[PDB]
């Protein structure tokens, strides 16, 4: 199929595209995620979109522009049977973190600690970068992080979720995939901010270090109590910052697993460290991104002459944008190697 | 959706662990 489709980038700039090979990747009542080949393949996401209002997904890429999210390389419209749908062409990338992560437990095999740090640097990276520009993507999960398997670059994907958090609005509580969802929104908390993108990057790293989700809940409170398994049961004072309608309850007081008990024996201290100040119930405790960037356990990536395990360059880790470097300038130092 | 009865059940399987 052939169609006139507007470039994703740029000015408002009409190309004729065509596409074939058309296969179903995703159902759902979230949209239909095609695959399809133009001669490259390429993501189609289809969607209804009310005609009388913008289309929020559209918004935010159109918007952010930047090596670690996907490019948005064309969108249309179409319809059927005031039925609009919104179509839009993504690049491409073949896998997953998720799709790794499952060859790796498959295999019975641990993820090299190298990759974990080259693919976990690029996450932080891209949420320092989309909170500067006001998104919060409310779905950091393994399987919306693109990877490239030859030149390890990650891309986050998926803004379907995604939203401006504004100051005193509120917000839908129950987001997120349910492994990766912050506490505050198990709690109810409808005022969060985009530190719960943080609390989920925190347990994508983890997986990563376990070979297995940290906090496997079955359910919503189950995934509170498999929080409070590790963590330990949070404080009333921690409960308060989460959301204060809950800080009079005696709930029962279980102790915390010890965090160099959690991961495997040899898991990197600085690892566990990062974990560890990632994972923190009070949203405000949680490092910010750029903090995360700038931590020791990236330590390894800035040194002059590290390369990838398959023996290629690293991939961009270091090109930041002028806005980047006034996100939070005291760690630029830290963020940029004395080589530049 | 009420805190009360949200709570209680965490409490239930707060206990049972
Ligand atoms: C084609 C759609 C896809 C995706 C869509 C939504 C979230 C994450 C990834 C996707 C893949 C490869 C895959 C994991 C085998 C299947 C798949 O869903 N790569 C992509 N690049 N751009 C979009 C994608
Ligand atoms: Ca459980």
């Amino acid at each position: 199929t052939t169609v006139v489709a507007t470039l994703g980038q740029g000015p408002e700039r009409s190309q004729e595209v065509a596409y074939t090979d058309i296969k179903v990747i995703g159902n759902g009542s979230f949209g239909v995620v095609y695959q399809a080949r133009l001669r490259e393949l390429v993501a189609i996401k289809k969607v209804l979109q009310d005609k009388r209002f913008k289309n929020r997904e559209l918004q935010i890429m159109r918007k952010l522009d930047h090596c670690n999210i996907v490019r948005l390389r064309y969108f249309f419209y179409s319809s059927g049977e005031d039925e609009l749908y919104l179509n839009l062409v993504l690049e491409y990338v073949p896998e997953t973190v998720y799709r790794v992560a499952r060859h790796f437990t498959k295999a019975k095999l641990t993820i090299p600690i190298l990759y974990v740090k080259v693919y976990m640097y690029q996450l932080f990276r891209s949420l320092a970068y989309i909170h500067s520009q006001g998104v919060c993507h409310r779905d950091i999960k393994p399987q919306n992080l693109l990877v490239d398997p030859d030149t390890a670059v990650l891309k986050l994907c998926d803004f379907g979720s995604a939203k401006q958090l504004v100051r005193g609005e509120p917000n839908v509580s129950y987001i997120c995939s349910r492994y990766y969802r912050a506490p505050e929104l198990i709690f109810g908390a409808t005022d969060y901010t985009s530190s719960i993108d943080v609390w989920s990057a925190g347990c994508v790293l983890a997986e990563l270090l376990l070979g297995q989700p940290i906090f496997p809940g079955d359910s919503g409170v189950d995934q509170l109590v498999e929080i409070i398994k590790v963590l330990g049961t949070p404080t009333r004072e921690q409960i308060r910052e989460m959301n204060p309608n809950y800080t009079e309850f005696k709930f029962p007081q279980i102790k915390a697993h010890p965090w160099t008990k959690v991961f495997k024996s040899r898991t990197p201290p600085e690892a566990i460290a990062l974990c560890s100040s990632l994972l923190e119930y009070t949203p405000s405790s949680r490092l910010s991104p750029l903090e995360a960037c700038a931590h020791s356990f990236f330590d390894e990536l800035r040194c002059l002459g590290t390369q990838l395990p398959n023996n290629r360059p690293l991939p961009p880790l270091f090109n930041f944008s002028a806005g980047e470097l006034s996100i939070q300038p005291s760690l630029n130092a830290i963020l940029i190697p004395p080589h530049r | 959706l009420l805190p009360q009865k949200f709570a209680e059940e965490l409490i239930h399987r707060l206990e049972a662990v």
